[PDB]
C-alpha cells in the first residue's frame, strides 16, 4: 500500500506492439523503399510525457518575452537592419517548421513499426510548436518593434518577391513532394542535420550581436527539441538499409536533396547573415566549410557509411559555386527591392572594409557596383532610380531557375556563369547549374513553378505591389525601402512616376 | 570569466549605443497587430488565429489561399504538394474553420501536462489510500485487463487514422485541429496500458503484457467488427475529410461513446471499480473537446457552406451511410460482451436504454446536422440482434 | 565561550541534572522565574542566558511531570498539584475586579512567573492569556496619553538619572 | 515615447559602463550556495529547505533557534512572539520537520492550479456528454445536496483548526506544511459546493444553497456527534499540535477517512454517480500528501526525538486517546445514515469490512507509531453499535 | 448537454455561511475590538482559483529567471553597492513577509465572519509566497552574482548587527505581539499601505537604475498580490468601526503603529536607498514626505475617517526627526561596518555634490567626516581604524533605544538629539524620543529586548564575528567591509589585532 506510479518508458516498452497484422496495413504513399517493421525508436516518449516536457519549455520562453524582455523593451533595442532580417527568417522558417509538419505525417505514414510511427509523431507536434514560434517571434516584433509592416503580414507580402519561391523548394514543396524517403532527406538527413540545427544557433548568434534577445529566447528552446528529429533522419536510413532498393537509389535521392538544399540556402542564409546585419560574427564561408565540409559532410556522412551512404558527388560543385553566391544574391535581392516586404541598406564604408578584407576582389566587383547606384541616387525616392534600370541599360538580365527558383544574372556573377536554355513543348525554361537541369530534364512534371517575370509580364510595377497589399498602414508608403533609416521611404506614386514595367527575359530567345 | 566572452548588443555599452543611434524616432507603422489582415471569427482577432491562419502557403487556386502560382517541386508523376484532388469536399475557403478551443500548440500541451502531472498525483494516491482492495478480482483480471485493454488498439487504430490527414490537410487551422484530434486518441491507448502498468505494480500477479489484450483485439469476437471497422478507416480511405468524418461523426460518436460510457464507465463502478473511470473521464472529455473541431469543421463551415452547402451534405450524408453499417456491426458484435458478465449486473432493458442514448446523442449531435434520415429503434434493433 | 556556549549556561545543565523530582524541579523553575524573568525580576545577573536557561527547566520539568502524572491529571492538573480550570478561573476573576491597569499588570505578569508550562497545562495557560491579556489592554490604552511624561514617571516609580531636550 | 524616458543600468551605455567598471574580475566568494549551512535531509541541499529553513527569526531559547536575546515586542503581559510555552511538545530543533513532498509555495499552487483548470475542463465534458443522465434521483438531490454538503462544514471547521497553528508554529518547515494541511481542506469544503452549484446548473430544480445541508449539520442526528468533535478540536484545543496532530492522526484518520472514502466514495458509484468521486479523488490525494508531512513531523522528528522521543510520544498516546473517543462518538452518529439508504445498497457484513480498513489503516499508519496499543475489535464493536 | 461549469465567484457567494454559531466560537487571542460577524471580504476568491493566478504569475517570474535574464547575467552586471544593498532589503523584507504569515494567521483566528476569515487567508498564503519570493532572490543573487556572502547566509548573519533588532520590530514582533488590531495597523494600515506597497515599487525603481533586473522581476510580482492585503487592513477597520471600544482604543493603537514603523523606515529606508546606491532615482526626502503626508497620511486615512480615525497625533513630531534621520543613521552604520553581513562604501565625488545640492549643510558635517575617515585609513586594512575609534575619541557615545532598537547618537546627530535615561529594578534604558519613552513606561515587560552593547559587553570584536559565522568561505576574511572594491578585503586577524572590546554605554551614568 505504498505510494506507486507508472512512467512514460514502462508504458512506451509496450508501444511496438500497438500495431497489428491485417491485408492493408501498409503506407498509403508511392515509395521504393521498404522501412523495417521491427525498427524502433531512441526516445520512449509517450503523449503525456512529450506534453509535459514541451510546456515547462514554453513557461520559460514565454515568461522571458511577456515580462522582462518587455520590461527591457528588448523588441525596440535591436538594430535596425535586423529588425528586417528577422521578418524574413522567422517567416521563412515558419513555412520550413509547417511544411515539417505534414513532412512527418507522411514519414508516420511510411513507417510500419509502431515505434518508428511514433518517433515521426514527435515531430509532427514539434513541428507545429514551432510554426508557432516562429510566428510568434514576427507577432512580437510586429507589437513591440521599431518596424510592424512586413512582420505583421508576411504570410501575403512574402508572395510579391522571387526570393519566397525558392523557399518554398526547400522548406515547404522539397519537404512533402516525392518519395517519402527522399522528403526525408531534404527535411532530416540533410535540411536539419547539416542546415537547419547549425543554423538556428547562429542566428541566434548574429541576433545577440545586433540587440536582438528575442529570438535567441524562441530559437535556443526549438533546438531543444532538434534531438528528436536527429534521430528519425537517422533511423529512416537504419530502417531501409537492409532493403535491396536501398543501394540502387539511396544515393542519387541524398545527392538530389544535398544540392536542392544547398542551392538555396548558401546563398541566401549568408545574405542574410552579411547583409542583414550591423554587427558581424563570422564571415559566411568559414562558417559554411565547418558545416557542410566538416560538421557534415564528414563527420555526419561518414558514421552513415555503414549503412551504404556516400558522401553526395556534387559537393565538389557546391563549394566551387558557394564562396561567391550569397554576394551574387545581395546584388539581385537589392536591385529588385521593391518587390520585398523588409527594408533593405547598402553596405557602409566600415562593412565594405570588412567584405573585402574577409572576400579579396569585392570591392572592385560588387563595391563599386553599390558605389554608383548610390551615386545614381538609389536611396532617394525623387532620384527616380532603380537598379533593376541599371541591369538594363547594362545588358545583364536576371533569370529564374526554372528548379530552385533562385535568380540569377550569369553575365554578372563570380560564382556560376553558367546558363542553359531550352525549348519543350511551346515553352521556354532556363536553368543555372548542371545539377538542376539534369532533375527538369528527367522529371520536367515535378517543375513547372511559373516565375515572377512570367506572371508579372506586362505589368507596371507598381500595380504589382499595390495588387498584392505591398503597403504600410497609410495605403501609400511602401512596405519595401532601399534604405533602413525613419525618413525619406519611397511611396506607392514614387514607384509609379517610374513606370517599370515586367519583361519576361527568355522571351528575346528565338 | 565572470562576464564571459560574447558581447550582447542589448546591454554591451558600445554596441547598444551603435544601435540606439541609427534607431528611427518612433516606429515606421503603427499597425503592429500580426495577422490583423485576417478576417476574425469573433469580436476581436484572437492569438490562437494570428499564430495559425495562413501559415500554410496555399496558393488562390485550393480555395482561400493568398499566394499565387504551382507549387516548386511536385511528386514523380505530377501530383501537387497540396491539392483540391485530395478529398471531395470543396468550400469557397478552406481557412474558415475555427478550433472552438482556439488551441495552438502552447495552450494543448499545457493542458495535456497539468492532466499529466495530475493522473500521477492520482494514482500515487490511490495505491496509498489502498483502494485497490475492494475492487473485484474478476472485473479486474478480466474485464479490464483483456476487455478494457483490447480497446486501446480500437483507439490506437484511429489515431492512425489521421496520419494521412496530417499530411493533405488543405489549410494549418484544419490540419492543427486533425493533429490535435489524433493525438489525443494514441494518448488514450496509452492511458489504457498506463492504468494496466499501474495494475501490474500493486496486484501481484497482473501481467501488464499487452498479449492477452491484444490477442483478445486481433482473434476475440467481442472486437472482431470494431477491428474490421478500424482497419478499414485507416487503411481503406484515401480521403482526409473521409477519414475524419467518419471516424468522429460515425463509428467514435456510436461504437466509442458505447464502448466507453455505456459500458466501462457504466459498469466499473458496480465492480469496485474508481481507477477506469479516472483514465475514461479523460477520455470523455477529449471526446467532448474534439467534437466542437468536428462540428465547426464539418457542419458550420463544410456542411453549412454558402456555395458548396448542398453538394458537402449530400457527400456527408454518403459517407454516413458507408460507415453507419460497419459502425453498427461493430456494435452488434461488442453485444457478445454482456453474456460474459456475472449474472444480475445489467439486464436487457438497461443495455437497450444505454443504446438509444448513444443513438439519440448521435442523431442530434451529428446525423440531423447534415439532414442523414436516421432511424434509432431500426438502429437500435440492428444491435440488439448481437446480444447473446 | 559567550553567546550560545558559555561557562555559565554550562553550570546551570549540571545544576538542572541534578533535578530527579517533579516536585524539586516544579519548584527550581518558579524561583528561577521570580529571579529572572519579566520587569520585576530579583535581579538581571543573567539577562543574557536566562530565556535559554529558563527553557533548559521547562525542559526538565516537563520529562519528569509526564513521567508522574497521569493521562486524565496531565491535561488538568498543574505540576504543583493544582487544578488548571480552577486557577484559571480564579486569576480571572482577580483580574476583572482590578481597579486599575497598575493592579492588572502585577496579576497578568504574576500569572505568567508562576502557571507558564510546564507549569499549568498549555491549554489553560493560552486560554488565560486571552482573557487576561484582554483586560490589561483595555484598562491601559484607555485615554493613554492623558498622564504626562512628568507624572507617568513617578506613578511607573522609575529612577530619572538623565534628561535632554533642545 | 518608443525608447521610454526611464534609463535602465543594465541597458544603457553609460550607466553599464559605470557598472561595469566597478564589477570585480570575480566573484567575492565561491560559496553560491544560499542556505549551503542548512543539515540537508537528503544527499544535497533542495530548493525547497534553502528557501524555507530558517526563515523564522527565532532565537537559541526556542529549540532550533540560531538567533539571540528576547524579541523586540511582545505582547501586554509580556508573552514571547513565539514560545516553548504554546505547546505540550519539546524538541532538540524545531527546523527538524522535512516536508517529503518538499512544498514551498510555488510548487504547491503549481499543482493545485493544474487540478482547478483540469477540474474546470471535466466539469465542462461531463456536462456535455449528459452522464449526468444515468445518475439516481435519489442519491442526487438527498445523500449529495444534504449528508454530503453537511459534510462540507466538516471540513471547514477542521480548517480553522489550523488557524492557532499558522500563528503560534515554532518553525517554518512546520509553518509551511500545516498552512497547506489547513488550505486543503477549506479547498475540499469549496469543492464539496462546487459540485452542489454545479448540480444545480444542469438540475432544473435543484437548489445550491446551504440552508439545507447546514440545518442537517447543525441540527442533524447523523453529524451531530461529528460537529462537536470539530468544534472542540478547533475552539477548545490552544495547543498547535494537539490541534495539528489530533486533527489528522486521529479524527480526519478515522471519521473523515470513512465518510469519503468508505461511504460515498464506494456508494456513489452504485448509483450512477461518477461525478462526486472526482472530487473525492483530490480530497483523498491531499489526504495522502498531508499524511506524509503529518507522520515526518510526530513520528520521525516528535516522537523519535533524541531526547525526548519517550515523553512526546507519552503525550501524543495520551492526546489519541483523548480524542479517540470522540471519534468513535462521531462514527457512531454516522452510522444512522445507511438507515436511510434504499434496501439492498449494503449489508452489515460489508459495513463492517470497510470499518475494519479504516481502523486497521489507522493503526498501521499512526496508532503503532506512537505505540498506542489498541484493540480494533473493540473499536469497530463500539462504531457498529450505532447501526439501526 | 451543453458545455457547464462554476467559477469561484459561484461558491464563494456561499462561503460566508462556512462558519457556524456555538458557545465557544470566539477568537483565541487577546484583543479589545469586537470584529463583526457580518463582514465581508472584497475579493470572491476559493482555494483554486488564488492558486491558479498566484500560478500564472510565478510562471512569468521565474521563467525570466531561469531563461532571459540568467542568459544575459542579469545577476552579475550590477552595481556592486547595489548587489550588497538586496543582501539586506530582500532579507529584511523577507521576514516581514515571513511573520506577516504569522499575523494574518492570528488575524484569520481573530475573524468571526467566514468571509474575513477567507480573506486574511488569502493573504497568510500571499505571505508564505513573499517570504519564497525574497528567498529566490538572495538565492539568486548567491548563485549568480558578484558576491555570495551574506546573500547566502544573511538568516543567520544578520543576528550579528543592530540593524537588525530593529526590522523584528517592526517587521516581525510588531506584526504578531500584542492585540490583534494592533498588530493589524502595524501591518496592513501603517506599514502596508504607507510603506511596504510603495517601498517595492520604489525598490524595483532603484534597482534598475543600477543594472538589477532581478528584483524588478520578483518584486512587481509581489506587487500584484498588494492590492489584496490592502482591502484586508481596511476590512479590519469596518469590521470594529461598530465596537464601542474602536472610539476609545482605536486611534491610540494606530499612532503607536505610526510612530513604530516610521521609526524604523524613515532612517533606514533612505539610508540603504541613497547610501547602497550608485544611481539615484529621487531624493529620499522628497519620497517620504509624498508617502507619508499626501498619499498616506493624506488620501489614505482621510478615508478611514467616517470609521473614526484620525491622523496620528505623532505625525507632526515624526516630520520634525525625519530630514536628517537616514543620514544620521549611516554613520553609526558604517562606523559599525564590522557587524554587518554586507560590504558598505563611502560617497564618491558626484555622490557628495549630490548629497549637498539636494540636503543643504550635508557636507559640512557628515562629508568631511567621511573625508577625515578615508584620508585616516578607515578602508585600508593596514591602517588599524575602525570609524567607531573615532567616536569613542570624540567622546560621542551610541546608544540603542530600548523600544525601537535604532541607533541613536545625541551629541553628534543633525537630526533629534533627546536622550532619556532611567533605571527601574537594577536595569539602566535608554530612550531616543517621548513616544517610545511612554510606550516602555506604561507596558514596561513588552521591550526587554537586550541591546549589542548589552550582549556583546566585554567581548573582543573579532570573537564576536567569529562566533556569529560572520567569515566569508576561506574560513578568514570577513563578510562585512568597509569599501566595495575587490582587493584589500578586511579580514577576522585585521580586525583581532585592533582589540576593540564592547562596552556598555549606559554605564557612563552610574
Ligand atoms: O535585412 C535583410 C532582409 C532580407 C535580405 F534578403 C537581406 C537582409
Ligand atoms: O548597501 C547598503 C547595505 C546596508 C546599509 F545599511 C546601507 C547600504
Ligand atoms: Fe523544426
Ligand atoms: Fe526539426
Ligand atoms: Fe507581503
Ligand atoms: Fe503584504
Amino acid at each position: 500500500r505504498a505510494p506507486t506510479s507508472v512512467n512514460a518508458q514502462e508504458v512506451h516498452r509496450w508501444l511496438q506492439s500497438f500495431n497489428w497484422d491485417f491485408k492493408n496495413n501498409r503506407t498509403k504513399y508511392a515509395t521504393k523503399y521498404k522501412m523495417a517493421n521491427e525498427t524502433k525508436e531512441q526516445f520512449k516518449l509517450i503523449a503525456k510525457e512529450y506534453a509535459r516536457m514541451e510546456a515547462v519549455k514554453d513557461e520559460r520562453q514565454f515568461g522571458s518575452l511577456q515580462d522582462a524582455l518587455t520590461r527591457l523593451n528588448a523588441g525596440v533595442r535591436v538594430h535596425p537592419k535586423w529588425n528586417e532580417t528577422m521578418k524574413v527568417v522567422s517567416n521563412f522558417l515558419e513555412v520550413g517548421e509547417y511544411n515539417a509538419i505534414a513532412a512527418t505525417g507522411m514519414l508516420w505514414d511510411s513507417a510500419q513499426a509502431a515505434e518508428q510511427k511514433n518517433g515521426y509523431l514527435a515531430q509532427v507536434l514539434d513541428e507545429i510548436r514551432h510554426t508557432h514560434q516562429c510566428a510568434y517571434v514576427n507577432y512580437y516584433f510586429a507589437k513591440n518593434g521599431q518596424d510592424p509592416a512586413g512582420h505583421n503580414d508576411a504570410r501575403r507580402t512574402r508572395t510579391i518577391g522571387p526570393l519566397w519561391k525558392g523557399m518554398k523548394r526547400v522548406f515547404s514543396d522539397g519537404f512533402i513532394s516525392g518519395d517519402a524517403v527522399e522528403c526525408s532527406l531534404n527535411l532530416q538527413l540533410v535540411g536539419e542535420a547539416c542546415f537547419t540545427n547549425p543554423l538556428i544557433v547562429a542566428v541566434t548568434e548574429w541576433a545577440a550581436a545586433n540587440g536582438d534577445e528575442i529570438t535567441p529566447t524562441v530559437f535556443l528552446s526549438i533546438e531543444t527539441d532538434e534531438l528528436r528529429h536527429m534521430a528519425n533522419g537517422y533511423q529512416t536510413v537504419v530502417s531501409i538499409a537492409n532493403d535491396p532498393a536501398s543501394a540502387k537509389y539511396l544515393n542519387t535521392d541524398l545527392n538530389n536533396a544535398f544540392w536542392t538544399q544547398q542551392k538555396y540556402f548558401t546563398p541566401v542564409l549568408g545574405m542574410l547573415f552579411e547583409y542583414g546585419s550591423k554587427f558581424k560574427v563570422e564571415p559566411w564561408v568559414k562558417t559554411w566549410d565547418r558545416w557542410v565540409y566538416e560538421d557534415w559532410g564528414g563527420i555526419w556522412i561518414g558514421r552513415l557509411g555503414k549503412y551504404g551512404v556516400e558522401s553526395p558527388r556534387s559537393l565538389k560543385d557546391a563549394k566551387q559555386d558557394a564562396y561567391w553566391a550569397h554576394h551574387d544574391l545581395y546584388l539581385l535581392a537589392y536591385a529588385l527591392w521593391p518587390t520585398g516586404f523588409f527594408r533593405l541598406a547598402l553596405p557602409d564604408q566600415e562593412e565594405m572594409e570588412w567584405f573585402e578584407a574577409n572576400y579579396p576582389g569585392w570591392y572592385d566587383h560588387y563595391g563599386k557596383i553599390y558605389e554608383e547606384w548610390r551615386a545614381r541616387g538609389c536611396e532617394d525616392p525623387s532620384s527616380g532610380f532603380i537598379p533593376l534600370m541599371w541591369f538594363i541599360e547594362n545588358n545583364h538580365p536576371i533569370y529564374i531557375d526554372r528548379v530552385s527558383q533562385v535568380p540569377f544574372c550569369p553575365s554578372l556573377a563570380k560564382g556560376a556563369s553558367t546558363l542553359r536554355v531550352h525549348e519543350y513543348n511551346g515553352e521556354m525554361h532556363t536553368f543555372s547549374d548542371q545539377w538542376g537541369e539534369r532533375m527538369w530534364l528527367a522529371e520536367p512534371e515535378r517543375y513547372e513553378c511559373q516565375n515572377i517575370f512570367e506572371q508579372y509580364e506586362g505589368r507596371e510595377l507598381s500595380e504589382v505591389i499595390a495588387e498584392l497589399h505591398g503597403l504600410r498602414s497609410d495605403g501609400k508608403t511602401l512596405i519595401a525601402q532601399p534604405h533602413v533609416r525613419g525618413d525619406k521611404l519611397w511611396t506607392l506614386d514614387d514607384i509609379k512616376r517610374l513606370n517599370c514595367v515586367f519583361k519576361n527575359p527568355v522571351k528575346a530567345f528565338n | 570569466s565572470m562576464l564571459g566572452e560574447r558581447r550582447r548588443g542589448l546591454t554591451d555599452p558600445e554596441m547598444a549605443a551603435v544601435i540606439l543611434k541609427a534607431l528611427p524616432e518612433a516606429p515606421l507603422d503603427g499597425n503592429n497587430k500580426m495577422g490583423y489582415f485576417v478576417t476574425p471569427r469573433w469580436k476581436r482577432l484572437t492569438e490562437y488565429e494570428a499564430l495559425t491562419v495562413y501559415a500554410q502557403p496555399n496558393a488562390d487556386w485550393i480555395a482561400g489561399g493568398l499566394d499565387w502560382g504551382d507549387w516548386t517541386q511536385k511528386f514523380h508523376g505530377g501530383r501537387p504538394s497540396w491539392g483540391n484532388e485530395t478529398t471531395e469536399l470543396r468550400t469557397v475557403d478552406w481557412f474558415k474553420h475555427r478550433d472552438p478551443l482556439r488551441r495552438w500548440h502552447a495552450p494543448y500541451v499545457k493542458d495535456k501536462a497539468e492532466e499529466w502531472r495530475y493522473t500521477d498525483r492520482f494514482l500515487q494516491g490511490y495505491s496509498a489510500d489502498g483502494q485497490i482492495r475492494a475492487m473485484n478480482p474478476t472485473w479486474r483480471d478480466e474485464f479490464i485487463n483483456r476487455y478494457w485493454g483490447a480497446f486501446l488498439f480500437n483507439e490506437y487504430g484511429l489515431f492512425n487514422a489521421h496520419s494521412q490527414g496530417a499530411r493533405e490537410a488543405l489549410s494549418d487551422v484544419t490540419r492543427v485541429s486533425l493533429a490535435f484530434w489524433g493525438f489525443d486518441k494514441i494518448d488514450i491507448a496509452q492511458m489504457i496500458q498506463l492504468e494496466r502498468g499501474f495494475l501490474a505494480k500493486i496486484v501481484p500477479g497482473f501481467d501488464e503484457s499487452t498479449a492477452v489484450p491484444k490477442a483478445e483485439w486481433t482473434n476475440g469476437e467481442v472486437y472482431k467488427s470494431a477491428r474490421l471497422a478500424v482497419e478499414g478507416l485507416w487503411q481503406e480511405v484515401f480521403d482526409w475529410n473521409e477519414s475524419a468524418f467518419s471516424v468522429h461523426a460515425v463509428y467514435d460518436a456510436l461504437f466509442g461513446q458505447f464502448v466507453r460510457r455505456e459500458f466501462f464507465q457504466r459498469l466499473a463502478p458496480r465492480f469496485g471499480d474508481n481507477l477506469t473511470p479516472f483514465f475514461i473521464n479523460q477520455a470523455q472529455t477529449y471526446f467532448q473537446i474534439a467534437k466542437q473541431g468536428v462540428q465547426d469543421l464539418y457542419y458550420n463551415c463544410l456542411g453549412d457552406d454558402p456555395e458548396f452547402s448542398d453538394y458537402n451534405r449530400t457527400v456527408m450524408r454518403n459517407w454516413t451511410g458507408k460507415w453507419l453499417e460497419p459502425t453498427i456491426a461493430a456494435l452488434r458484435d461488442f453485444m457478445g460482451l454482456f453474456a460474459k458478465l456475472p449474472a444480475g449486473t445489467t439486464d436487457k432493458e438497461e443495455i437497450t436504454a444505454s443504446l438509444y442514448r448513444v443513438v439519440d446523442d448521435w442523431i442530434e449531435d451529428y446525423a440531423s446536422r447534415i439532414d442523414f434520415k436516421a432511424d434509432r429503434d431500426q438502429i437500435v434493433k440492428a444491435v440488439l440482434a448481437g446480444l447473446k | 565561550l559567550g553567546i550560545h556556549s558559555n561557562d555559565t549556561r554550562d553550570a546551570w545543565v549540571n545544576k538542572i541534572a541534578q533535578l530527579n523530582t517533579l516536585e524539586k524541579a516544579a519548584e527550581m523553575l518558579k524561583q528561577f522565574r521570580m529571579d529572572h524573568t519579566t520587569p520585576f525580576r530579583n535581579s538581571y545577573e543573567l539577562d543574557n542566558d536566562y530565556l535559554w536557561i529558563e527553557a533548559k527547566l521547562e525542559e526538565k520539568v516537563a520529562v519528569l511531570k509526564a513521567r508522574a502524572f497521569n493521562e486524565v491529571d496531565f491535561r488538568h492538573k498543574t505540576a504543583f498539584g493544582e487544578d488548571a480550570k480552577s486557577v484559571l478561573d480564579g486569576t480571572v476573576a482577580k483580574m476583572n475586579a482590578a481597579k486599575d491597569k497598575w493592579e492588572a499588570e502585577k496579576i497578568h505578569i504574576g500569572f505568567r512567573q508562576a502557571y507558564k508550562p510546564p507549569i499549568m497545562p498549555v491549554n489553560y495557560f493560552l486560554d488565560g492569556e486571552r482573557q487576561l491579556g484582554t483586560r490589561l489592554m483595555e484598562l491601559r490604552n484607555l485615554n493613554y496619553y492623558d498622564t504626562p511624561l512628568e507624572e507617568l514617571r513617578k506613578q511607573r516609580g522609575v529612577r530619572v538619572v538623565h534628561l535632554q531636550s533642545p
